[PDB]
């Protein structure tokens, strides 16, 4: 701020962290798991 | 390996219990016949040498 009489240390106390995470939108699965799967027990 | 057991049909483990013990066996029946004195027991056809 820096402007009045009494003035703070840093940044640090003039900002807030927030604990919140946010992510892009992404691409879709599609072709993952749409074909039905053959169990195995051996090679 | 874990990729082997399921890559068989039958298991594999008793094979290699009795190769591990059975190679114990062999290895001291062969040191003691003629083992030589470098980090192996003395054996007794190189005792038989040296004496």
């Amino acid at each position: 701020n820096q402007s009045s009489s009494v003035e703070v240390s840093s940044e640090s106390y003039e900002t807030i962290f927030s604990q919140r995470i946010i992510r892009d939108l992404q691409k879709e699965l599609v072709v993952g798991a749409l074909f039905e799967e053959l169990p195995m027990s051996s090679k | 390996t874990d990729e082997t057991e399921e890559d068989a049909i039958f298991s594999l483990l008793p094979l290699l219990r009795k190769r591990l013990i059975e190679a114990h066996a062999v290895s001291i029946e062969e040191a003691f016949m003629t083992g030589d004195g470098s980090g192996k027991p003395k054996g007794l056809l190189t005792l038989a040498s040296e004496d």
